[PDB]
């Protein structure tokens, strides 16, 4: 379908085009402006990759995070979310929890890898 | 057995040299908003417990970076301004004539210079005049038949190009914050009695520092900050007589400086949109410029400075001050910048060890308009006049002293005003911190073995 | 203040001998070769470093506050007074005979 | 090539001011302090003072205060500098060779010395 | 605790803040200087990530390397290293072996992935 | 051997120096040109890493892709390819299929990770 | 080949001129308005300074 | 071979011009010296390789 593609389709259907959007993140005074632009695009890409790495999802588009979902964030069935909503609506629906959840994800990786795995390698 | 384990994000660092960002809070002042980003809101300071770090103020790189940035910014701030090349012409300078009680001292300082310059058309000339201060006038071909026909020029206009400051530049020393780039951080010493060189045992990590006012002065340090606990003396080897002694005070002394004259301004056009400003005439009488320093506060300050200097040398030595040994005007006298007016004040009444009973010491000052600020480097700047009298007030927060050589069979040590090297003034603030490079990758043994 | 001593007041040696001149000071020292001529020539700076152009006969060592200015393979060209300095203080040197 | 040239000998009478010059060339003068030394016959070297080539600040010891004025004059493009020692209250006790020298380090290491100006009084 | 945090604490305790330091590696003439700065920061980050990738530790903060520890590098108990030393002291302690160990790590990954794993996929 | 090393050796032997080449990808007007150069090198590196990530090979130099080889792309034995050809000859041999195979690799990762793995996490 | 060229140029002040001279090599001198009454009054310029 | 004693004339505020002032001694043409036999050998070998 191309970049964004079925933007208005349900959350479930849109999961099959994640690579299509992922491939579009990378590629005298005017040259300086363009440079600045390239640097900012690189920084945004690297920040997203670093954040996924911290969460333990490096190299993947889909990952389980082992964090239970709180009823205070949303209260909808899986059918309603995946077949009755778009990603824009969901993004608005939980916007105010965006940073809270991220902290929990970091803590999950902190609990894993070292505290729950280093003791087994021994 | 033991196996190698790699840890990424290890809190270790090494000394490094890098480039820092400028930041400031919210006509375009030179420096600051025109080329700086927003500051870090609600910045944090992280105390590093059980950490000792060696800080040397003298070898810090931040001083050279600040020096370079300030020079470059100043030059740009003068790049688009009106040049005074067409005014480097023969002048006829005579005694200025006023109608109201001009003192005999000022008749020799303010000269009425008549000259022929250009107008805003290529084929016409103008005959005009301006009042100039004597230090900015250089004599040529003195006429001994009729002294009114002697030739004069603006000082050094035959050597380089004099550029008039743009009237829309704000010369206020607005504090500039320095922020470390990603991967780097600034360590600050919180040891209130730190000498400026040595193993500070109470340190903290700062992502971006507080602001430093780029104040330009000689002999005395103005504004900036006061010592938290006591007067601190910093001086490299201390016994090396070519190294400045920086006295950081814990209490300020208020100084009020003024140009009491009205100096009514005249504006003369030189070319197609190139205008020149100069003093037209003076309404009222004429007085010298001066500064007022409280007598008792200065006397107390010098008493405390003498005590702390005595504590840093052999006990069998008297500490005394003496007037400056001389040199260029920029170091012989104290240099100010109050609304663009450059004052050269005679400080021999402060450092003569004369415990004068006067409640307020008053120091005569000269005002000069053609300024080459960076020890002769850079474009000469012409400071245009401002109509009306000018007053300003500032805090004296430190001193720059030089030891008066040395000998044997001597029971006293003489200190004189020094300075003139702008880096020292910038050190008197940057000494608190240094920049480090994060090295997050470390290894260590443990029992971690791969399943593979 | 920086205190200094210098010994001997004079030295006499044969050609090829190894000799030392002792200077004591609590501070940075350097050494100069002063001839009856245009100027003294700097020989040693820092604890023990040689200048460019100095023949590899002059050397030195420090221990505590003493410096020895060891001169190996003394040649006729080395007849000079050797001065010792701490900052602005220069102590009259040892007059070498040969 | 670092070079320091000096004026020739001068003979005058007590009380007559005498000027001794030293001209520096062939290096970046502004980066190094210039020191003056006085060598009386048969004696060691007395320190006379230092001058900063960029700011002009003199520094003389107690025995020369009010008598020795050190100055400098920069030439065009700062390629060379003329340094001067003006001795005012001249006495017969001041007969000596006056030397100029460059301070190249923080140890007061003087690498290049001038030829020395003989002053007889 | 924030960036660096417990810098003077023992090696063991400091392992719980690795994400805190990890997140601080990424984010007219003056603009050019800032650009240069951003580029150098990006290059350092990428060099560290490439080095971790070569060692087979991509996407992780803690990884086993399957390389035995040599008694010539250090001779301390685990208690002494993890409870009686800081990371600065350890970094100095083995500074002169920094590159030697890295070569062994590269060789370990060379022995693994291809020589010890390709033969099993067959 | 250093960068490129045994460039003329067989495909099998050259596989033991992949790290040697991998480490060489990263590190007034003239400064601007150099900057531009650094940015382009970074972009090429990031594009290659993103492409490997999409294929599910992030952090590895050797990876199985679970895509059968088509007889229309080449028809050679393993001995002929690994012992009788260089990498330049192979690169020319299948040049016209470079993009076709890449699409299949992306589809393989699309079939895996979500469609063949998400149903098992449930 | 070596010509003694006299000329009136500026000095380091806007309102004064200097009369000076220099020796130049013939290939760098271009002739204008040759004076056939007194050949010493012919005009010359530096080569291509008009371009 | 000529001495070509130089004169320096100021044009403007820090703008200076350098030109030959006078010449001490006699005047000769500039020239280059190429060894005869080495050149002859070089051309022989070049002719052979071109042929
Ligand atoms: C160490 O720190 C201390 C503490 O800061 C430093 O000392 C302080 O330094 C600052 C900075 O210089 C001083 O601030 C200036 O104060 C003056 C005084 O203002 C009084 O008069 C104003 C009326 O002006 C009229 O009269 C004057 C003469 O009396 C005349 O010169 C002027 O042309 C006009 O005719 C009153 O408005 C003013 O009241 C205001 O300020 C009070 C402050 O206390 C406040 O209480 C009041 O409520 C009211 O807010 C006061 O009575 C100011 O005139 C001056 O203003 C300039 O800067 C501000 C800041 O942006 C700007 O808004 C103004 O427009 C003005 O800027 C002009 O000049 C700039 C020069 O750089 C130029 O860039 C601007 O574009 C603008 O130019 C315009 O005017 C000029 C003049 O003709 C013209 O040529 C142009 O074409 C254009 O039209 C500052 O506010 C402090 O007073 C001083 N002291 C203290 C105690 O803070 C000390 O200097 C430091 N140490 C060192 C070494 O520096
Ligand atoms: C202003 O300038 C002056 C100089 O003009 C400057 O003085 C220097 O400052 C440093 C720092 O304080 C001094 O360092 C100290 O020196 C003390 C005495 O001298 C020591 O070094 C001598 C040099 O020897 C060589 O070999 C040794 C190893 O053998 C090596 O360390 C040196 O670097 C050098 O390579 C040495 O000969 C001397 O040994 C004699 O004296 C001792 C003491 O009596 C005696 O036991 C010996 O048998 C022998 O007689 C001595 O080693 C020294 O005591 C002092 O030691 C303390 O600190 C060290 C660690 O730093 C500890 O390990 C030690 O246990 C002590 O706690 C320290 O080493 C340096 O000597 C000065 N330099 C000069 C030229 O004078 C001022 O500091 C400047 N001031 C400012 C404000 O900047
Ligand atoms: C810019 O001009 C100043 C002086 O100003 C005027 O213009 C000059 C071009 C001359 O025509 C001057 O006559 C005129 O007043 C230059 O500084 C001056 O340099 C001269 C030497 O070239 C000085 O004269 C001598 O100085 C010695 C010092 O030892 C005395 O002993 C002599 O008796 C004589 O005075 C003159 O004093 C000095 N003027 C000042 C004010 O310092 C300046 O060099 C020039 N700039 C450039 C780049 O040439
Ligand atoms: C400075 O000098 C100028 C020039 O003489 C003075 O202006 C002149 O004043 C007289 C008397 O009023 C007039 O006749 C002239 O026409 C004026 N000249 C010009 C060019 O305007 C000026 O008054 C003097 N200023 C002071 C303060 O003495
Ligand atoms: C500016 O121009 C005026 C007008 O030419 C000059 O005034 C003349 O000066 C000369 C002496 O140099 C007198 O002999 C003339 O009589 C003056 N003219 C008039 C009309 O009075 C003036 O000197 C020039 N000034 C400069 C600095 O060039
Ligand atoms: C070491 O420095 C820190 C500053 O970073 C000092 O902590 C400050 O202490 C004062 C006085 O109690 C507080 O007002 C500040 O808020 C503290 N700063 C922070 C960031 O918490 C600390 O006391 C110093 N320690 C020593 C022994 O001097
Ligand atoms: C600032 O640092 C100095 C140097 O470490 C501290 O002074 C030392 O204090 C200890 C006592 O805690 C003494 O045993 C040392 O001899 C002192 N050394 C010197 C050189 O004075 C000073 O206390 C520190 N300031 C603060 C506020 O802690
Ligand atoms: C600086 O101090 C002098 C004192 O010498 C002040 O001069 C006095 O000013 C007041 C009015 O403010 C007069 O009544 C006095 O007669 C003056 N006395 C003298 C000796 O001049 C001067 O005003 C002060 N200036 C400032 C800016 O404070
Ligand atoms: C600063 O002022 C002092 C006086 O307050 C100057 O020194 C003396 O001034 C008197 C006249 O008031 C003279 O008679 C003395 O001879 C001066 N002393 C000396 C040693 O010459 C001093 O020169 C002034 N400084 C400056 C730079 O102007
Ligand atoms: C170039 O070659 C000519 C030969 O023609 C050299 O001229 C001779 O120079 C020597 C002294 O060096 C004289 O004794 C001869 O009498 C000269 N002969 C002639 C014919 O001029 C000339 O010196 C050479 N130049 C260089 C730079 O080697
Ligand atoms: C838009 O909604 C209609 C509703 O019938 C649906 O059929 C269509 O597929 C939706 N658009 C996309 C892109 O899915
Ligand atoms: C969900 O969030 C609320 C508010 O943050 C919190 O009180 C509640 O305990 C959370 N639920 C769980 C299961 O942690
Ligand atoms: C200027 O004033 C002085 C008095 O100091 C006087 O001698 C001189 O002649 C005056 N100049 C003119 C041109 O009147
Ligand atoms: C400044 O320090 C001195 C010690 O030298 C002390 O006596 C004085 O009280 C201090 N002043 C303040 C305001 O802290
Ligand atoms: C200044 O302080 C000293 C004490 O150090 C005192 O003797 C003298 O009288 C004081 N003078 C004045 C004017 O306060
Ligand atoms: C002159 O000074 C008076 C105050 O004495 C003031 O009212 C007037 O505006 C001033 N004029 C100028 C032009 O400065
Ligand atoms: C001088 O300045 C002060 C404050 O700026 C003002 O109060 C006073 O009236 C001024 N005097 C004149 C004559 O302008
Ligand atoms: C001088 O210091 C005092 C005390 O901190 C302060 O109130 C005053 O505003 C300062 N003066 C200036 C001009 O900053
Ligand atoms: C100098 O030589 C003497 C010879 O006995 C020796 O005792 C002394 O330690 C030496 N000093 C140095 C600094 O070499
Ligand atoms: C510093 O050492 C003390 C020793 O008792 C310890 O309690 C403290 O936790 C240490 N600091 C840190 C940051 O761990
Ligand atoms: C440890 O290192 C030393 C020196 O590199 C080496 O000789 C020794 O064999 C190494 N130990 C092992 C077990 O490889
Ligand atoms: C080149 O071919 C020869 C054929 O015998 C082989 O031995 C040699 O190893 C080859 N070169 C490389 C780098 O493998
Ligand atoms: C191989 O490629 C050809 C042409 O693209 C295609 O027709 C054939 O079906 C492919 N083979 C397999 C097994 O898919
Ligand atoms: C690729 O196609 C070109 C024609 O466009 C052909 O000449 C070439 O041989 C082909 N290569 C392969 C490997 O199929």
């Amino acid at each position: 379908l191309g970049f964004l593609g079925a933007a208005g389709s349900t959350m479930g259907a849109a999961s099959m085009t994640l690579t299509v959007q992922a491939r579009q993140l990378l590629s005298t005074v005017w040259g300086i402006k363009q440079l600045q632009t390239r640097v900012l695009a690189i920084e945004r890409y690297l920040k997203d990759q670093q954040l996924l790495g911290i969460w333990g999802c490096s190299g993947k588009l889909i990952c389980c995070t082992n964090v239970p979902w709180n009823s205070s964030w949303s209260n909808k069935s899986q059918t309603d979310i995946w077949n009755n909503m778009t990603w824009m609506e969901w993004d608005r629906e939980i916007s105010n929890y965006t940073d809270t959840i991220y902290r929990l994800l970091e803590d999950s990786q902190t609990q894993q890898e070292k505290n729950e795995k280093d003791l087994l390698a021994l | 057995n033991m196996w190698v384990t790699v840890y990424y994000g290890v809190p270790v660092w090494t000394d490094a040299k890098t480039t820092l960002f400028c930041a400031s809070d919210t006509v375009h002042n030179v420096w600051a908003t025109h080329a700086c980003v927003p500051t870090d809101p609600n910045p944090q300071e992280i105390v590093l417990e059980n950490v000792t770090e060696n800080f040397n103020m003298w070898k810090n790189d931040m001083v050279d970076q600040m020096h370079e940035d300030i020079i470059s910014l100043w030059d740009q701030s003068l790049k688009p301004c009106v040049k005074l090349t067409p005014l480097c012409v023969t002048l006829h300078c005579t005694n200025a004539t006023f109608k109201n009680n001009v003192t005999n001292d000022m008749n020799k300082e303010i000269r009425n210079c008549s000259f022929n310059t250009t107008t805003e058309i290529r084929d016409k000339k103008q005959q005009g005049y301006a009042l100039f201060y004597r230090p900015d006038i250089v004599l040529l071909k003195e006429n001994r038949n009729n002294s009114n026909n002697s030739e004069y020029i603006l000082i050094n206009c035959n050597a380089s190009t004099i550029t008039q400051a743009c009237p829309k530049v704000n010369f206020d020393p607005i504090p500039i914050h320095y922020c470390a780039p990603a991967g780097y951080a600034i360590l600050k010493c919180n040891n209130k009695t730190f000498s400026g060189k040595g193993p500070c045992n109470n340190v903290s990590t700062v992502q971006c520092t507080h602001g430093i006012k780029p104040v330009v002065s000689t002999q005395l340090l103005l504004n900036g900050s006061l010592a938290e606990k006591e007067i601190i003396i910093r001086s490299e080897n201390l016994t090396d007589n070519v190294k400045t002694i920086i006295v950081h005070l814990n209490k300020s002394v208020e100084i009020v400086c003024t140009r009491p004259n009205n100096n009514t301004r005249k504006s003369m056009r030189i070319g197609p949109g190139q205008t020149f400003y100069a003093t037209g005439d003076i309404i009222g009488d004429i007085r010298q410029a001066y500064c007022n320093i409280s007598g008792s506060k200065w006397n107390e300050t010098l008493k405390r400075v003498k005590e702390k200097l005595q504590e840093n040398y052999n006990n069998n030595k008297t500490i005394k001050f003496a007037p400056s040994s001389g040199g260029d005007l920029e170091i012989t006298t104290h240099s100010f910048n109050c609304r663009g007016e450059f004052f050269y004040c005679n400080t021999t009444r402060l450092f003569n060890n004369n415990a004068t009973e006067d409640e307020t010491i008053t120091l005569p000052c000269r005002i000069k308009q053609i300024i080459n600020m960076w020890q002769g480097v850079g474009r000469a700047m012409y400071a245009p006049p401002i109509a009306g009298n000018i007053t300003c007030k500032s805090n004296i927060t430190g001193l720059l002293l030089v030891r008066d050589g040395g000998e044997d069979n001597k029971t006293e040590e003489i200190f004189r005003p020094g300075g003139g090297n702008m880096k020292d003034n910038w050190r008197s603030e940057l000494y608190k911190y240094k920049v480090i490079e994060l090295k997050p990758l470390g290894i260590a043994p443990t029992g971690c073995k791969r399943r593979v | 203040d920086i205190q200094m001593t210098q010994s001997p007041s004079s030295l006499s040696a044969s050609v090829g001998d190894t000799v030392t001149i002792t200077c004591q000071a609590n501070g940075y020292l350097n050494w100069y070769q002063q001839r009856r001529g245009k100027a003294p020539k700097l020989l040693i700076y820092d604890g023990s470093k040689l200048e460019r152009g100095v023949p590899s006969r002059f050397s030195g060592r420090r221990w505590g506050q003493e410096y020895n200015l060891t001169i190996n393979n003394l040649q006729p060209e080395d007849i000079a007074t050797y001065f010792c300095q701490v900052y602005e203080f220069v102590v009259p040197g040892t007059r070498l005979d040969l | 090539q670092v070079q320091l040239l000096q004026s020739g000998a001068a003979v005058t009478k007590p009380g007559a001011s005498v000027r001794v010059s030293c001209e520096a060339s062939g290096y970046n003068i502004r980066d190094y302090f210039i020191h003056w030394w006085r060598q009386a016959p048969g004696q060691g070297l007395q320190w006379v003072g230092w001058i900063n080539p960029k700011t002009g600040q003199p520094n003389n010891p107690r025995q020369f205060q009010g008598r020795v004025s050190l100055t400098r004059h920069a030439s065009w493009d700062f390629d060379t500098y003329s340094f001067y020692m003006d001795l005012k209250a001249l006495r017969s006790d001041d007969t000596a060779v006056y030397f100029c020298a460059r301070q190249r380090s923080d140890y007061w290491d003087f690498d290049v010395w001038g030829s020395g100006t003989q002053v007889t009084v």
